[PDB]
């Protein structure tokens, strides 16, 4: 048990160090400076979420 | 991808399957932890680090290719 419990403490670490910077970039984002490339629509990278399947 | 490969008048079938795969999400929903309904469009849409998506892409695209050399108007029935 405990050895997976610590796993999951480990995570959790991680997570939140992971959501205080996000959440400390998220408060100064810039909407009147904000540009969107139009020209640049699909030569941009997509985001594909995790396929991990065990 | 199938609204990707038909004409414009299909964006009505496009958002009836959506609603069906919105109520197959929220049936399954009941049982299992998926991501959100709006989480999984945007991914399939590209529309997560985009800011246009697939849909409106095509809507343009069609727009300029076979909406405006094609059609014809009629005013009294709109």
């Amino acid at each position: 048990l405990f050895n997976e419990a610590h796993s999951f403490s480990f995570r959790v670490n991680s997570l939140q160090e992971r959501v205080d910077r996000l959440s400390v970039s998220v408060t100064q984002l810039d909407p009147k400076e904000e540009e969107l490339s139009l020209q640049d629509i699909t030569m941009r990278k997509a985001f594909r979420s995790s396929t991990i399947q065990d | 991808g199938r609204f990707e490969s038909e004409d414009l008048t299909s964006i009505v079938e496009l958002d009836g399957l959506l609603e069906i795969n919105r109520m197959t999400h929220k049936l399954l929903s009941r049982y299992l932890t998926l991501d959100g309904f709006d989480a999984m469009f945007r991914e399939a849409n590209h529309n997560v680090s985009a800011p246009y998506g697939r849909i409106t892409l095509h809507v343009f695209w069609e727009l300029n290719y076979d909406f405006l050399p094609n059609y014809c108007y009629n005013g009294s029935t709109n």
